[PDB]
RNA sequence: UACGGUGCUGAAGCAACAAAUGCCCUGCUUCCAGGAAAAGCCUCUAAGCAUCAGGUAACAUCAAAUCGUACCCCAAACCG
RNA sequence: CGAAGGUGUGCUGUGAGGCAUGCUGGAGGUAUCAGAAGUGCGAAUGCUGACAUAAGUAACGAUAAAGCGGGUGAAAAGCCCGCUCGCCGGAAGACCAAGGGUUCCUGUCCAACGUUAAUCGGGGCAGGGUGAGUCGACCCCUAAGGCGAGGCCGAAAGGCGUAGUCGAUGGGAAACAGGUUAAUAUUCCUGUACUUGGUGUUACUGCGAAGGGGGGACGGAGAAGGCUAUGUUGGCCGGGCG
RNA sequence: UAAGGUGAUAUGAACCGUUAUAACCGGCGAUUUCCGAAUGGGGAAACCCAGUGUGUUUCGACACACUAUCAUUAACUGAAUCCAUAGGUUAAUGAGGCGAACCGGGGGAACUGAAACAUCUAAGUACCCCGAGGAAAAGAAAUCAACCGAGAUUCCCCCAGUAGCGGCGAGCGAACGGGGAGCAGCCCAGAGCCUGAAUCAGUGUGUGUGUUAGUGGAAGCGUCUGGAAAGGCGCGCGAUACAGGGUGACAGCCCCGUACACAAAAAUGCACAUGCUGUGAGCUCGAUGAGUAGGGCGGGACACGUGGUAUCCUGUCUGAAUAUGGGGGGACCAUCCUCCAAGGCUAAAUACUCCUGACUGACCGAUAGUGAACCAGUACCGUGAGGGAAAGGCGAAAAGAAC
């Protein structure tokens, strides 16, 4: 489904509000985009679903130190 | 088939109808009560050894209860299995 | 003039049968509601 | 002995506009 | 007094036992039939019996 | 645990045997007593081929309550009450009044 | 002999002609709208065996289980 | 030494009511004054049960059609037997599938059921009855389609789908005639056959796949020809001389 | 625990016990067909078809055992592609379903009210889904206060229908503070010196107290009426027992029970103590949670509907300081107080009752009370989901009416 697999982030659910205040149910979902990210450790790519807003965690974090939070939520990459 | 302590079970009765004594009288045939989950081998077998009878050919049948009422009460007779079992010529019982 | 009831024990068993009805959990949730309710023959199977 | 009661109804008749 | 004799033997002498055991039951369920058994009781008793040596069977039988 | 046994000698307490002395023969679980030759009535029993060809008008015991008799104590010629007493390691009923075990 | 029945005996048992919507025919002819699949079966060899296994053929022999089987079924037995 | 309730009678109060008694009934009941209410029924095309009315009226389900003798029986237009008559006969006959599930056969009975009576019945009761290597199902094989490891997708549920695995209404080995039971029979007996596997012996020997090829394997219409089922006639055999 | 007993309509036959293996009752086990998470494969639930291995032999066969999927871990092998990796095969583990309400979270109406109707209300209700425990959740201040102070969370009564919110309509509706129930505080973000200290979890070991069978348990006669006495009339007696039930009409003294006093071979709960196996206490010096806080945009949650609107959560786009520093004090600024987010754990007071036991009722008494006092979720109806009845009373004893 629609959930990055980085920051967690899922679709959730708001109101469309028009002029008139009217209130119809909408969903935002995340900005997901596939990206190959280059692992040099074991100088492979390693294709991960993630959201632009998990795109810049990656440069921040490094992608070991991602990786490795990964293996302990256990989200089998 | 071939253990004594299956073939002590398979036997349950045997049939005294008027089509079961004409069968006595024409084709050297015993109708029998049998186990209903029982199989037309291990009857063959065990009426060999216990009865000490050579057996030609044994056909069965399943007899379907009756449905019948005790007051005002419905209830059903159990199913049943029987086997024609046609001893060779000349063996009497 | 034809009804609209015109029985076939293997259309019957495969619409309405245990297998059917346990198959997704809609239908597992009538046999838990039969259950619930008490009922004598939970399914059509005979 | 189990005797029982049943009504659908159906409905149909002329008309009254004049 | 019948269950401490069971126990006291060894697993071949009561498989013999439950052969002979047995074949009365056979024998009387066939008398039953065919209404030439009036002592009805042995019917139960040998069940019983039956069900209380395979019992003692497999508590001999280590476990 | 039981006060009345098979073969406690009894007296009727109330009905119409008021004050006849007997011996009990049954003890039936609906907490009733059969006693011998006491509570005669004369049922109109139906002839059964089988089995007592004759039928005619039989008279036979009918169940009575078992509050409605009690022990009899043989000695002071009344009736008594029964209590229980441990002897030697043994439960056992004994009169209420002289206290002897019985 | 129980109106049943049972037992015994038992002649001829051919030809011609006509004749299918049934068989040859899953054929033949023709047409356009161009008319299942798979397995059993036959055959071919790879790897793996080629003394073996396995194959072919002839005898002998075992085995063929289990389930339906009454009766109605254009209707008084099914759906109304 | 007769409660409640029921049913009469008498008395009594302005009223809702009260008191007492005869009788049925058989064991509860309950003063006074306080308290609390599921506290008062004629109606709501009210709800449930019972019973009227129409009313001994309509109707008793195809206008194919009945009749008689005898029998059984408490009783016969309806049942059994017999002899006539009439109806169907591309069905109103026979065999199945689906569906039903003992309605099949025998004995016994007539409360209810049968639109009447019923001795009868597909009704009640008690026994009995379906027998398969070659008939089906099952098994092997697949169609539409279903399910679907992983997988892809989706807030969750889940959706779709690969390999696979299911799924006949289709494709795959083999039995016929005669006889017999109150009820079963290509299933049972007699006679005569056939098929597919396992094992063993003997002889001769290249075998072998989740592979490859062939085959299986396929439409509509039409035209005849050769046949059989079957029928007709003759002959033959038996019986007949109306 | 026993002199009787083979469960009911329901008798009968044939029996088994009677001082203790008859039966019955409790504890602990043995067995437990087939379907059903169904798990060897399949399937129209209670059926069909296997594979492997061990062991049997009468050479026809037969009997056990194992063989689902997924997750985690470990071995062995193993591509494109040289190492590798994916993948593959084994082996240990957990899970899978079911179940009343209560609970947290993910989704989420409409009818209705507004005397219409859009914002709003109904309502984060009904319902769907995930997950879990006996409780759950929350929880140890980047909290409130107001220049005085309080000191986690939860629940109850107030504060108060107040302050506010609101087509300022309908309606919605706090907080501060106070009185109560109950109270408990800790760990990591790191290394030493001491040392296994406290404490917690496993397990045994006793004691204590329950639970699962149980035991004994006072004291009334006469007469009258009557089918029958427990009623009437006499004269007694017991009571830590006059709670109830039964017995031929209303029983303290007939019976079962009650108050009482007791009881456990075996299993088990709870609590204390204690022994092992882990577990780390204390002191000093450090460290102080970053794509985070904040912001723009769009929504949501706060009583608060964008409003001058603080605070909280984030789908999107950005983005700090970091103890010499930050957060909050209802726009915002300054001053001053107060606290230290971006890591976790935590009992009690609280909610609920499928089920077990005891007890209670100005609750019902068969058209009432559960739909069901009766073989009721049955008969019956509907393809199905689903709907769903009617039906209690002989008498003390069947003595149920021989002839
Ligand atoms: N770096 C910090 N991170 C988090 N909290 C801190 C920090 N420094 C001090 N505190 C807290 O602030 C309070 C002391 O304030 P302050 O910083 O002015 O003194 P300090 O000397 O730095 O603290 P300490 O004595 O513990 O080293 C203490 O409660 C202390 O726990
Ligand atoms: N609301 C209630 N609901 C159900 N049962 C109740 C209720 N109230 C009381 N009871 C019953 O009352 C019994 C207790 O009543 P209570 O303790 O006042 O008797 P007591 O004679 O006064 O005893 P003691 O003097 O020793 O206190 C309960 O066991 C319970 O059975
Ligand atoms: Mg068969
Ligand atoms: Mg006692
Ligand atoms: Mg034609
Ligand atoms: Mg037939
Ligand atoms: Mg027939
Ligand atoms: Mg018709
Ligand atoms: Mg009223
Ligand atoms: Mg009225
Ligand atoms: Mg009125
Ligand atoms: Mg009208
Ligand atoms: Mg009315
Ligand atoms: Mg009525
Ligand atoms: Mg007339
Ligand atoms: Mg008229
Ligand atoms: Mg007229
Ligand atoms: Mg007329
Ligand atoms: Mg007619
Ligand atoms: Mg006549
Ligand atoms: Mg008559
Ligand atoms: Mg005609
Ligand atoms: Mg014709
Ligand atoms: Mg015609
Ligand atoms: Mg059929
Ligand atoms: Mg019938
Ligand atoms: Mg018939
Ligand atoms: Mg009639
Ligand atoms: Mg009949
Ligand atoms: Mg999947
Ligand atoms: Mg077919
Ligand atoms: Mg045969
Ligand atoms: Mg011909
Ligand atoms: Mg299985
Ligand atoms: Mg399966
Ligand atoms: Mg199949
Ligand atoms: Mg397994
Ligand atoms: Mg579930
Ligand atoms: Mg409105
Ligand atoms: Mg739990
Ligand atoms: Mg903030
Ligand atoms: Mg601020
Ligand atoms: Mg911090
Ligand atoms: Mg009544
Ligand atoms: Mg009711």
């Amino acid at each position: 489904s629609r959930v990055c697999q980085v920051t967690g982030k899922r679709p959730v659910t708001g109101n469309n509000r028009s002029h008139a205040l009217n209130a119809t149910k909408r969903r935002f979902l995340p900005n997901l985009h596939s990206h190959r990210f280059w692992v040099e450790s074991e100088k492979r790519f390693v294709t991960l679903r993630v959201s632009a807003k998990g795109m810049r965690v990656i440069d921040k974090k490094g992608i070991d130190t991602v990786l490795a939070e990964l293996r302990a939520r256990g989200e089998k990459y | 088939m071939i253990r004594e302590e299956r073939l002590l079970k398979v036997l349950r009765a045997p049939h005294v109808s008027e089509k079961a004594s004409t069968a006595m009288e024409k084709s050297n045939t015993i109708v029998l009560k049998v186990a209903k989950d029982a199989t037309k081998a291990e009857i063959k077998a065990a009426v060999q050894k216990l009865f000490e009878v050579e057996v030609e050919v044994v056909n069965t049948l399943v007899v379907k209860g009756k449905v019948k009422r005790h007051g005002q009460r419905i209830g059903r007779r159990s199913d049943w299995k029987k086997a024609y079992v046609t001893l060779k010529e000349g063996q009497n019982l | 003039m034809k009804r609209t009831f015109q029985p076939s024990v293997l259309k019957r068993n495969r619409s309405h049968g245990f297998r059917a009805r346990m198959a997704t959990k809609n239908g597992r949730q009538v046999l838990a509601r039969r259950r619930a309710k008490g009922r004598a023959r939970l399914t059509v199977s005979k | 002995x189990x005797x029982x009661x049943x009504x659908x109804x159906x409905x149909x008749x002329t008309a009254s506009f004049v | 007094m019948k269950a401490k004799e069971l126990r006291e033997k060894s697993v071949e002498e009561l498989n013999t036992e439950l052969l002979n055991l047995l074949r009365e039951q056979f024998n009387l369920r066939m008398q039953a039939a065919s209404g030439q058994l009036q002592q009805s009781h042995l019917l139960k008793q040998v069940r019983r019996d039956v069900a209380r040596v395979k019992t003692l069977l497999n508590e001999k039988a280590g476990a | 645990a039981a006060k009345i046994r098979r073969d406690d000698e009894v007296i009727v307490l109330t009905g119409k045997d008021k004050g006849k002395r007997g011996k009990v023969k049954n003890v039936l679980s609906s907490g009733k007593v059969i006693v011998e030759g006491i509570n005669l009535v004369k049922k109109h029993q139906k002839p059964v081929p089988a089995l007592n060809q004759p039928g005619g008008i039989v008279e036979k015991e009918a169940a009575i309550q078992v509050s409605n008799v009690a022990i009899f104590n043989a000695a002071t010629g009344k009736a008594d009450r029964v209590g229980f007493r441990f002897e030697d390691g043994k439960k056992v009923r004994f009169f209420k009044s002289n206290s002897e075990t019985i």
